[PDB]
Parts: structure tokens; sequence; C-alpha cells
RNA sequence: UUGGCGGAAAGGCCUUGGGUGCUUGCUGGCGAAUUGCAAUGUCAUUUUGCGUGGGGAUAAAUCAUUUGUAUACGACUUAGA
RNA sequence: GCCCUGAAAAUGGAUGGCGCUCAAGCGUGUUACCUAUACUCUACCGUCAGGGUUGAUAUGAUGCCCUGACGAGUAGGCAGGCGUGGAGGUCAGUGACGAAGCCUAGACCGUAAGGUCGGGUCGAACGGCCUCUAGUGCAGAUCUUGGUGGUAGUAGCAAAUA
RNA sequence: GGAAUACUGCCAGCUGGGACUGAGGACUGCGACGUAAGUCAAGGAUGCUGGCAUAAUGGUUAUAUGCCGCCCGUCUUGAAA
RNA sequence: GAAAUUGUUGAAAGGGAAGGGCAUUUGAUCAGACAUGG
């Protein structure tokens, strides 16, 4: 209507680190309204995509997403992990994400 | 249109440059292990470049086999064409660099009407 | 210093010996998927089954030193949800793990299984 | 000759695949979904809409209907990955769903004239139903959509 | 959540509000930091005082111009202590200090825009009572800070619009609720609260 | 401090006017020309 | 469209006045499919170039020359329709 | 006990850094959580070991197949390989319809040494396999010779009156 | 006096969500469900549906971004020195 | 007619060196895979 959002937002943090080695092949998000991992199991496997622009076209248009699922949980503040076909650019850092609602268990 | 195979797997595709071959244009690329005593290549300290070892070789089952799958053969005449009538969905023709451009409509032409795959036609040819 | 040991439940011998459970013949690391494999080695002994041989261990008895020799080491996994100790060289008396944890060892071993 | 023939060569026979033992069962159902329950299409071409479960097909997706009086969706089918059930329903009891089935879907442009009655008479069972409890109509009629502050963590449903 | 959140600086903690800043820049939230000279520092006066004489100790032997630069104002002091909270010599942390704004009083765009509060660097709730505090800008002012009494001079000058404006603001939500009344014994009422509402 | 607003006389000595320029000789010394407007407008612009 | 208020970076805030479009406050009558069981999606927002339709305006500066309140060279500062 | 005095050094400066005061400090307890080339499971490469198998029906018994364990490394040892000049043998090998060389931010093969191909430039020779043989592999040696840079349009081109 | 409850422990108790993996390639094995015909999850993934040739996807290369990475060679107990 | 080194043109990058490793966005570039009734 006003509004026709079908996924939950979310923010993409940082890579998967040590303190001072990284691991881009997973992905650290936020998600907004989830503070505890007990939160977080409702996401597990649900899909994310990182939606972006570009110049030259796919089909008609120069808009492209990153696809990715949420995998397990990280720590105690409802933060999950997260891999996607490829590897979120780290660029990326602080930008938001799309978490979906399938597949859906409810 | 060759054996089936299972998925081809590299292992490592980057190309394993000799160290500092980048730094001194009097070094060439071509790998060669470092023997100096601190070299932190050789004592593989984090961020460095990668060695040749053993454990990168191939999949006895898809070495060799070209993105095709069929592991390739040199041929320098129809004699040697021939060589690969039998084993068609095995191996693959590639005509050697030295052989002029007649000799090549001919050898293409007997890769054709044998069904062997040639890895490089559109080879010294005109048009 | 360098174990954390106790006495082991009738269910941790099973679960080792069910899941974990491998046996020496000629070198040669194989798992017991079958009774046969143990009374193909351990059938001199009695102990044709894996129950044969989990009894032979947990009630100790005149064939425990072959029955135990049979069973190759056990491989573990770290245990699955930390050690629940700071500090792991410190005896359990003290800081917890390195040493005799007396009926502990279940808690601990079944968590690394 | 440029490189020499080699001493062996392979076998050209393909190999027969080994007998494989995977039996196909039937698929176990999330117990939200049981025939008159209204769902939420959560992707594809009508996601945001509300519809009503038909049947469970055998080629493991769900009959779907909405019904295309109210919200435009004709019978369909539809995954039950891609859906949110809702704990609202409506009764089912006067709807045939007999005939439909995996090889009525069958890919064999004009609609069918079949199709075209076949969702007058079953959606004629279903408004009729949906006339029975207030709002309903339009709440199939509307698109599901997620608020500021909407948890679906939380959210029932 | 929000395209952009304005914190009223007064009555928070130096280095706690630092630390929660930080944090949202680098996961992408646009931050405007106003009254940043009522900010406040744990520690009396004189110590705040003293350490920042230390920070003011140190500069570049051979040139004082490439040394440590010794900002005064409050919104500089922050950001001090906010950069430093950043790793701010590389691309990531540039662009989001650059996501960061700091004013000391409340500036125009942001004068009329709703403004929020970050409880655990609130000082109130953090500190003990009877522990001692700095004020930010009376510190401020103390090492060289120049623009003190200015800031206060059109901050007592806003004080009064705002005052206004909230006496409007409430004499309407006095008439909202007013004609609330018959709806408030109506039947679409009862209807609502027996959903919650 | 600030600077808020500048408001000029109606009438400029040309030496003032040659300091606005680096070739005063062959400038079209198109000076506060279109200022003086504010002037001539009656008001306003000037007393705004 | 009428008025006010706003100089902290006010460039926004309150207001009159009519015109016009919708309105889910409520009651009707139609449409949606086959985009085929998800991959496809609303177009936002920055600069810049072609263009058309009318509005408005009609400069300097550098070089060379020149002064010595200046000057290693640049720079500085004067002078010349 | 904690804190305070005791408690003086030279560039400006370091609980790693910001900064923290019912701590983001000190003592103590209890849980959750983070991640090593380590542990567990599996795929793949190699090494070592044990077992089966030309009873065969082609194309390798140095094979083919099954199984288990293992993998740090300087000086150093050994193995299996890559590459260059020449030599016997062989492909009745390649080639003026273009050999060799060279150039290719082009292709493929090999863990690697390396191998192969296309395109360009080129002009008279050259390669595969089996063996033989060495004046056989370069980044250094203030190495040798030859060529070329930055320094740099820079130091300078101001004694001997014009 | 009769329970309940905590705590620790066992069940060859029943179930929901997520993740990675699918090595092998006719049959030979050990089994289980069977009154039986036979069926199976029992010595390693199959079934189903869809999507792609102006191309999905994969290689290279340049640039960007996160984290990381001191000059080799040499002698040396110890060299980026 | 190689290299060092250099001119022009084209492309890209550039806040106190540069070059390297992993990964990925972006662009450029290459590919292997299409015959079954008309
Ligand atoms: N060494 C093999 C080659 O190396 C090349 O890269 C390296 C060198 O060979 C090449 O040399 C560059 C050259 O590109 C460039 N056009 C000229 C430059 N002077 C050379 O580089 C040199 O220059 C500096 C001074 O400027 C010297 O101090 C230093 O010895 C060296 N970096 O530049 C790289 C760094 O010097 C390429 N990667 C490739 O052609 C090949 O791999
Ligand atoms: N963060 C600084 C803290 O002080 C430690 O270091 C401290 C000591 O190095 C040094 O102490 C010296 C003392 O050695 C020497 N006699 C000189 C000087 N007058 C003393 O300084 C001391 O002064 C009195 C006690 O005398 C104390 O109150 C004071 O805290 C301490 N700084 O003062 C330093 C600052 O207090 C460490 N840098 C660090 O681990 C600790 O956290
Ligand atoms: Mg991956
Ligand atoms: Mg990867
Ligand atoms: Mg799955
Ligand atoms: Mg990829
Ligand atoms: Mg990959
Ligand atoms: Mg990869
Ligand atoms: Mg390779
Ligand atoms: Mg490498
Ligand atoms: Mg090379
Ligand atoms: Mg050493
Ligand atoms: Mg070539
Ligand atoms: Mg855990
Ligand atoms: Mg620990
Ligand atoms: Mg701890
Ligand atoms: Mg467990
Ligand atoms: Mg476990
Ligand atoms: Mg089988
Ligand atoms: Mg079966
Ligand atoms: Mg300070
Ligand atoms: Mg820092
Ligand atoms: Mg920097
Ligand atoms: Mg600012
Ligand atoms: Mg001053
Ligand atoms: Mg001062
Ligand atoms: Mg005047
Ligand atoms: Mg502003
Ligand atoms: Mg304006
Ligand atoms: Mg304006
Ligand atoms: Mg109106
Ligand atoms: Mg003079
Ligand atoms: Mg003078
Ligand atoms: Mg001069
Ligand atoms: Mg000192
Ligand atoms: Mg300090
Ligand atoms: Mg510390
Ligand atoms: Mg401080
Ligand atoms: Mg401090
Ligand atoms: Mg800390
Ligand atoms: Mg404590
Ligand atoms: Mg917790
Ligand atoms: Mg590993
Ligand atoms: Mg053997
Ligand atoms: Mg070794
Ligand atoms: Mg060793
Ligand atoms: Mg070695
Ligand atoms: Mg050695
Ligand atoms: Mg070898
Ligand atoms: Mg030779
Ligand atoms: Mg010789
Ligand atoms: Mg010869
Ligand atoms: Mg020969
Ligand atoms: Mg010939
Ligand atoms: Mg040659
Ligand atoms: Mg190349
Ligand atoms: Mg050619
Ligand atoms: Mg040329
Ligand atoms: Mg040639
Ligand atoms: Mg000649
Ligand atoms: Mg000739
Ligand atoms: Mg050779
Ligand atoms: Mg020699
Ligand atoms: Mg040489
Ligand atoms: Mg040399
Ligand atoms: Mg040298
Ligand atoms: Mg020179
Ligand atoms: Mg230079
Ligand atoms: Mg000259
Ligand atoms: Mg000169
Ligand atoms: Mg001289
Ligand atoms: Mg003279
Ligand atoms: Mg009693
Ligand atoms: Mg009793
Ligand atoms: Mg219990
Ligand atoms: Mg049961
Ligand atoms: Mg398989
Ligand atoms: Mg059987
Ligand atoms: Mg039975
Ligand atoms: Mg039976
Ligand atoms: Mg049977
Ligand atoms: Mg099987
Ligand atoms: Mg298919
Ligand atoms: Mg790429
Ligand atoms: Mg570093
Ligand atoms: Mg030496
Ligand atoms: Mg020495
Ligand atoms: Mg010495
Ligand atoms: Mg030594
Ligand atoms: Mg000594
Ligand atoms: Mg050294
Ligand atoms: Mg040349
Ligand atoms: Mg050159
Ligand atoms: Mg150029
Ligand atoms: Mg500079
Ligand atoms: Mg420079
Ligand atoms: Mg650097």
């Amino acid at each position: 209507a006003e509004s026709h959002r079908l996924y939950v937002k979310g923010k993409h943090l940082s890579y998967q680190r040590s303190k001072r080695v990284n691991n881009p092949n997973v992905s650290l998000i936020k998600i907004e309204g989830v503070a505890t991992p007990q939160d977080a199991q409702f996401y597990l496997g649900k899909r994310i995509a990182y939606v972006y622009r570009a110049s030259k076209e796919v089909r008609g248009s120069k808009i492209r997403v990153m696809w990715g699922k949420v995998t397990r949980t990280h720590g105690n503040s409802g933060v999950v992990r997260a891999t996607f076909r490829n590897n979120l650019p780290a660029k990326t850092f602080g930008a938001s994400v799309r978490i979906f609602l399938y597949p859906s268990n409810i | 249109a060759s054996l089936p195979h299972p998925k081809i797997v590299k292992k490592h595709t980057k190309k394993f440059k000799r160290h500092h071959s980048d730094r001194y244009h009097r070094v060439a690329e071509n790998w060669r292990k470092q023997k100096g005593i601190d070299s932190v290549v050789r004592r593989r300290f984090r961020g460095n470049i990668s060695q040749p070892k053993i454990g990168y070789g191939s999949n006895k089952k898809t070495k060799f086999l070209s993105p095709s799958g069929h592991k390739t053969f040199l041929v320098a005449n129809v004699k040697d064409l021939e060589t690969l009538t039998m084993h068609t969905k095995t191996y693959a023709a590639e005509i050697a660099h030295n052989i002029s451009a007649k000799n090549r409509v001919v050898i293409l032409a007997r890769a054709k009407a044998l069904g062997i795959k040639v890895t490089n036609p559109k080879g010294r040819l005109a048009l | 210093p360098y174990v954390a040991y106790g006495y082991p439940s009738y269910s941790t011998i099973r679960q080792l010996v069910y899941k974990r459970g491998f046996g020496k013949i000629n070198k040669q690391r194989v798992p017991l998927s079958d009774n046969a494999i143990i009374e193909a080695n351990l059938g001199k002994y009695g102990i044709l089954s894996i129950d044969d041989l989990i009894h032979e261990i947990i009630t100790v008895g005149p064939h425990f030193k072959q029955a135990n020799n049979f069973l190759w080491p056990f491989k573990l996994s770290n245990p699955s949800g930390g050690w629940g100790v700071p500090r792991k060289f410190k005896h359990f008396i003290q800081g917890g793990s390195f040493g005799n944890r007396e009926e502990f060892i279940n808690k601990l071993v079944k968590s690394m299984n | 000759s440029a490189q020499k023939a080699p001493k062996w060569y392979p076998s050209e026979d393909v190999a027969a695949l080994k007998k494989t033992r995977k039996a196909a069962r039937p698929q176990k159902l999330r117990a939200s979904l049981v025939p008159g329950t209204v769902l939420i299409l959560l992707a594809g071409r009508f996601r945001g809409k509300r519809v009503v479960y038909l049947k469970h097909l055998e080629d493991n997706t769900l009959l779907i209907s909405g019904p295309f009086k109210v919200n435009g969706v004709p019978l369909r089918r539809v995954n039950a990955r891609y859906v949110i059930a809702t704990s609202t329903k409506v009764s089912v009891e006067g709807v045939n769903v007999e005939k439909f089935n995996v090889e009525y879907f069958a890919k064999e442009k004009e609609i069918k004239a079949e199709r075209v009655e076949d969702q007058k008479v079953v959606d004629k069972a279903l408004i009729a139903e949906i006339k029975k409890t207030p709002l309903l109509k339009q709440y199939l009629s509307a698109s599901f959509s997620l608020k500021n502050g909407d948890k679906p963590h939380m959210l029932k449903f | 959540v929000e395209p952009v959140v304005v914190i009223d600086g007064k009555g928070h903690l130096v280095g706690r509000l630092a630390s929660v800043v930080a944090k949202q820049l680098l996961n992408g939230q646009k931050i405007v930091v106003v009254r940043a000279e009522e900010l406040n520092i744990s520690g009396e006066f004189f110590r705040n005082k003293l350490k920042y004489h230390d920070f003011l100790r140190k500069a570049t032997a051979f040139n004082k111009t490439r040394g440590p630069f010794h900002f005064r104002a409050p919104s500089r002091i922050f950001y001090k202590a906010l950069r430093g909270m950043v790793s701010h010599k590389t691309a990531r942390g540039k662009a989001a200090l650059e996501r960061l704004k700091v004013f000391e009083g409340i500036p125009p765009p942001y004068d009329k825009k709703k403004r929020v509060v970050v409880p655990q660097a609130l000082r109130v709730l953090r500190l003990k009572p009877g522990r001692k505090y700095t004020t930010l800008g009376k510190l401020s002012t103390s090492v060289g800070w120049k623009y003190e009494d200015v800031v206060a001079k059109l901050e007592a000058k806003r004080k009064v619009s705002s005052a206004e404006y909230y006496a409007k603001k409430r004499a309407f939500t006095k008439k909202v609720a007013s004609a609330n009344a018959t709806a408030a014994e109506s039947d679409v009422a009862k209807q609502l609260a027996a959903l919650g509402y | 401090l600030r600077s808020l607003t500048t408001v000029w006389a109606e009438h400029l000595s040309d030496e003032v006017k040659r300091r606005f320029y680096k070739n005063w000789y062959k400038s079209k010394k198109k000076a506060f020309t279109k200022y003086s407007a504010k002037y001539a407008q009656d008001g306003a612009g000037i007393e705004r």
C-alpha cells in the first residue's frame, strides 16, 4: 500500500574476523528488532539480499542483487552470521541488507 | 561428446610467481624456491606469497582434462590425427604451430570426417 | 599434568564404542561396523558382540587387557560448550580440568563425543 | 609425429550407475496448514497477497484461490515454504477440489474455458462463506506489508 | 531506524557517548550531537583541567605546526574522543566520521528537530551520586574556548522560542483531547480497547 | 564574528572605483552601476 | 494567493484565500489469471551534455608596457583608450 | 585492605590507543560469547605400509584394484622430475603455402621446474620419442664486457682591466 | 506424617528450526519391516519443478574496499637493521 | 632487431613512497557448452 516491504531491515557490519585476520566467506549481519540469539534463531535459514546499483544493464535495469542465506547466530546481542553466493564487497560494511521471510516455517 | 567426469576443481588457479619478480625487472616470474636464510617467503610469515607444494595436486580423475573434458594430444599430420580414431570421447587434437595452412584444411577435414575434436581450428585460416 | 580423567558410566562407554569404536587389525584402524569384525578378532576370548566388548570393558574381567588393547584409542573433538573453566592446566580441584575428576569425567567425555 | 602416442588410453564405455536406495516418501506438512487456512504469499508474482489454501497437491505444492473475485488471484500452485500460514481460516466444506491435481496444471495465451469456469465454481462457494464473517472480504482484498516496528519473530499472524 | 538521530549532549558522559556514537557510524547510523557544551566528564574540574594541560603539553618539537592539534571547543573535545574510537586513518573510518556532525548549542536545522538521549552514556543514570563531574563547556572555556557566552546567549534565546512553541503544542493537545471526549465514550472506542487500542 | 550585510552609498568617488580595478583605463568601469539602481527605485532594498 | 515570525548555518515555521485531484467514513457494479511453485524490481538522486519554449544581462583578468612604497626568479605595488 | 605521603632529568607520548570513577579500576563468584595452520567429520594431492589381481577377453604387471596411517624444517643426504649445446636410432617428423627467433594486461595443460596453442613481426632452418654426451640452468661474487638510467637542462661555462 | 519441588543422572523416549557435505557408480555384504507377494532410511543422493544462450556461470586483468604483508642475499647465538 | 631506457597516443589510479597476500563490488577481456522434427 503505502509500504510494500516483505523483508526485515538489516545491516552488513563486518566479515567474520579475529582481532588481526578476517574471513570474507562469512558476513555478520545486524537485524532490526533482534536483540538476543534467542530471537535470531527465527531468522536462521532465511534468505538475505544485498541490493545495489550499476551503470550497465542486465535486463532493462541498472539494479542488481546479491543473494545469501542467514547461517547461524553470532554472540549474545542477536547478530547473525550469513553467507552469500559471492562475498559482499566489504565496502558494504554499514550498508543495508534485506532479510526476507522465506523459507517460512510459520 | 566426452566421458562424463566429475566437476573439474583447480585448487589453485593463480600462478605462483617467483618472489620479488614483481620488484626487480631482472627477476623473471618463473617460479624459484627461496633458499635464503632470513627470507620471509621461505619461513612462510603471514602475508607473503604462497609457494608451490604437492598438496595442490589435481584430482587424478579430473587431471589433464581441458574444460571440454578431453585430454589433448598434439598432432602434426593426418597420420597423427588418426591415432585418436577410437579415443574420440577421451582425447582431442591440437594442430602443431608449425603445420602450414594447406595441411590445416586437410587435417581439419579428416578430423571432422573422423569425429575428432580439434582444440585449435580456425588455425591459420583465411577469411 | 597432561590429562583429565575419571570413572566412566555405562552410557559413556556405550556411546564411546558405538560412535567412535574402532579396532586394530594388522595396524589398520578399522571401524566396528559389524560384530563380525569383533568376533573375527576378539572371538578367541569370547566377545563376539559389540556389547560383548563393552561388557568386557566396564566389568573389567579376564581379557580386559586384549579387549581394551584391541580398541583403537578414541579420537575426540574439543568439548562442545567449552571446558567449563577459564584455564585448563590447573588441577580439577583448583581451577578445573587436568586431573582425576572422578564421576565428572562423564559430563566432559560425553561433550567431547 | 608431434606428440608420442599413449601406451594405454582408457575405455570409452560409460559405466552403469550403482543401484541407489532412496525411496520417495510422502511429504509431512506444517501443522499450521489445514485446508481453509488463509495464507500470506511471501514471494513471486502474487507476493503480498492474502489467499486461501485449498488442497495439498501431489507434486508437493499448495492449491490456492483467495479467491479471484476478491484479490484477483486464480486457482494456483504455490510452494509451502514461501507462505506464512495465518491463524484465520474459512470453512472449506463446500468446495469440490477433487478434479484439481498435478496434471490438471500440466503444461499443454487463451485461458482455457475449463479453468475460467472452475474459478467461478470454486470461488462461488468461498465468497459465500467469506461473506459469513465480517471484514474478511476486506481482509483477503488487502495486501500484507511489514510496517516500522513489525518483528516477525514476535508478530503472531 | 530513522535516517538521522540528533542526540542532546547535555548531561551525558563524554567517553560513553563517544563509544556509542562510534559504533553507530561504523554501522551506518548518521548522527548529530547538539549542546556539546553541556556534555559532562567524570572527575572534578581541576582534574579534567590538568588532564587537558598534559594534552596541551605535547607538540612536535621542531615544528609545533605539525604536532598534535589541541582543539578547545567542546564539540572538538568530544570529536577527539570519538575519532579516537574510530579507525580513522583508513577509508572506512573516514566515511564513518562523515556520518557524524557535532555542534555546541543547537543550530537551526536541528533546533526544530526531535532530539534523543543515550541512557548508558547519561550521567545521572550512570555516575554514582556524590561523584564529582566536569561540565565540558566550562572546562572548554578555561583552556581558551572563546564562544561560551555567545552560545549561552543564543541558547537562552532559543529556549524562549522553544518554550512558546511547546506552549502552543500543549494547548493544541489539550484541544485534541477535549474534542476526543465524546469518542472516548463512543462505540468505536470500546471496539478498539477490546483489541488493545 | 560574521558579516551580515554591506550597504554602499549611491555615488562612489572615482578614487574608490579605481580600487576595484586592476586595469582601470581599458575597463568599461561598470563600477557599482547596477547597485545604484537600489536608490533609484525610491527606497526599499537599501532601507530593508 | 493574503499576511506574519524566523540571522546560530535564519533559506525554514505559522497563516489567509480560493481553485482543483483523491478520500477506506459508508453502500454498489466490473477488472485481475498464462508473470505458469521463488530468482525479475517501486524508481529513487547526484553532477553533465544535447535540445526546444519564453524570461533576463552585455565583463574582466593575464601578457607586453609602466612605478619602486616591492623584489634572487616568481611574487608585491603603481601608471596607461 | 584500597588509597595518600615518602616519589628528583633532560625532543612531545603513551594501562597498545581513545577514554573509563556503584568503572570500561582492584579482590572474588557464576554464566553466556568470540576465534589458531590445534581437536572431530568429510572431499582431494602426496608419502609409507599391508592385501587382492593377466585364470582373462587388447589398449600399460614398472600396472589395475582394496585398505590403514602419516605430511614443520637451515646445514645436509637421497629420490622423482623440468630445461640447454652436441651425438647414435627412429617418427620415410615440421617447413619458403613460411623453419628459428622475437612481441603479445590472449587460450589450455602441469603443485612446480616447464609444456602446448592463437595473433603479430619475421626470413631457412627446425622439432617429438628412445638412448649417448657435456665448456648444461644466475640476482647478487666492491664479479667480466657491453649497453642505459635518476642525479639534470642541474654543478658549472666568473683569473689574465674593454 | 503424606506428598510436591529442586538438584544430579539414565532412557537402544517422541518431536521442531539452521548449517556443511552427496566421496562411490551393475550385482555380490550385514541387516531390519513382512502371513506372504514383497517393501526399506540396511556396504556414500535421488525424485520433482523451474531458470540460461544480446547469455547465465566460470578464467584472466585493471581499479576499489576490509584485514594482512619491513629488503633481498650473507655471516651470525641473534639482521628490516 | 630482445632488455634496460625513452617519445607520442590510449586507458586507469594518485591527502608524507611504491610493489605483495586473501576476498569481493565495478569495468575490460576471454572462453568451454546446442543438436532432436519444421
Ligand atoms: N620482473 C618481471 C616483470 O616485472 C614487471 O614489473 C616490475 C619491473 O620489471 C618493472 O620495472 C619498472 C618499469 O615498469 C617502469 N616502466 C620503469 C621503472 N624504472 C621500472 O622499475 C624500477 O624503477 C625504479 C625507479 O623508478 C627503480 O628504483 C627500481 O629498480 C624499479 N622499481 O616495473 C615493476 C617494478 O619495478 C612486470 N610485472 C612484468 O613486466 C614482469 O613481471
Ligand atoms: N596508567 C598509568 C598507571 O601508572 C603506571 O605508571 C606509574 C609509574 O611509572 C609512575 O610512578 C612514579 C615513580 O616510579 C617515581 N618515584 C616517579 C613519580 N613521582 C612516581 O609517580 C607516582 O606518583 C605517586 C607516587 O609517587 C602516585 O600517586 C602516582 O599515581 C604515580 N604516578 O607514575 C606512573 C603513572 O602513575 C603505569 N604507566 C600504568 O601501568 C598504570 O596504569
Ligand atoms: Mg564461497
Ligand atoms: Mg571462495
Ligand atoms: Mg535445505
Ligand atoms: Mg564465485
Ligand atoms: Mg567459490
Ligand atoms: Mg576460489
Ligand atoms: Mg596452473
Ligand atoms: Mg600466489
Ligand atoms: Mg614465463
Ligand atoms: Mg634464521
Ligand atoms: Mg606462438
Ligand atoms: Mg556455541
Ligand atoms: Mg579460556
Ligand atoms: Mg572470562
Ligand atoms: Mg553434544
Ligand atoms: Mg559432540
Ligand atoms: Mg548400493
Ligand atoms: Mg530400494
Ligand atoms: Mg583528554
Ligand atoms: Mg584508536
Ligand atoms: Mg593516513
Ligand atoms: Mg560541523
Ligand atoms: Mg590561542
Ligand atoms: Mg595556549
Ligand atoms: Mg546617497
Ligand atoms: Mg548544518
Ligand atoms: Mg528559501
Ligand atoms: Mg536565499
Ligand atoms: Mg483549503
Ligand atoms: Mg632600486
Ligand atoms: Mg631598492
Ligand atoms: Mg627584479
Ligand atoms: Mg620520564
Ligand atoms: Mg594513557
Ligand atoms: Mg590492556
Ligand atoms: Mg580524558
Ligand atoms: Mg582519563
Ligand atoms: Mg578492553
Ligand atoms: Mg570486579
Ligand atoms: Mg548472557
Ligand atoms: Mg586445514
Ligand atoms: Mg603392494
Ligand atoms: Mg616434508
Ligand atoms: Mg619430518
Ligand atoms: Mg625440504
Ligand atoms: Mg637446503
Ligand atoms: Mg614429478
Ligand atoms: Mg640435449
Ligand atoms: Mg657445447
Ligand atoms: Mg639425432
Ligand atoms: Mg631427432
Ligand atoms: Mg614437407
Ligand atoms: Mg630453438
Ligand atoms: Mg599473458
Ligand atoms: Mg603466425
Ligand atoms: Mg616490430
Ligand atoms: Mg615463426
Ligand atoms: Mg636468407
Ligand atoms: Mg633461404
Ligand atoms: Mg624436450
Ligand atoms: Mg659453466
Ligand atoms: Mg646468463
Ligand atoms: Mg644479470
Ligand atoms: Mg645484481
Ligand atoms: Mg649517468
Ligand atoms: Mg626523478
Ligand atoms: Mg641545454
Ligand atoms: Mg646554470
Ligand atoms: Mg667556478
Ligand atoms: Mg677576464
Ligand atoms: Mg500426620
Ligand atoms: Mg514415614
Ligand atoms: Mg532432569
Ligand atoms: Mg517408536
Ligand atoms: Mg557420485
Ligand atoms: Mg538381504
Ligand atoms: Mg518379519
Ligand atoms: Mg523373515
Ligand atoms: Mg525377503
Ligand atoms: Mg547406498
Ligand atoms: Mg530438468
Ligand atoms: Mg572480475
Ligand atoms: Mg600492516
Ligand atoms: Mg656477508
Ligand atoms: Mg659481521
Ligand atoms: Mg657476532
Ligand atoms: Mg647457524
Ligand atoms: Mg654472548
Ligand atoms: Mg637479511
Ligand atoms: Mg623494438
Ligand atoms: Mg620498453
Ligand atoms: Mg602515458
Ligand atoms: Mg605532498
Ligand atoms: Mg611526491
Ligand atoms: Mg604503506
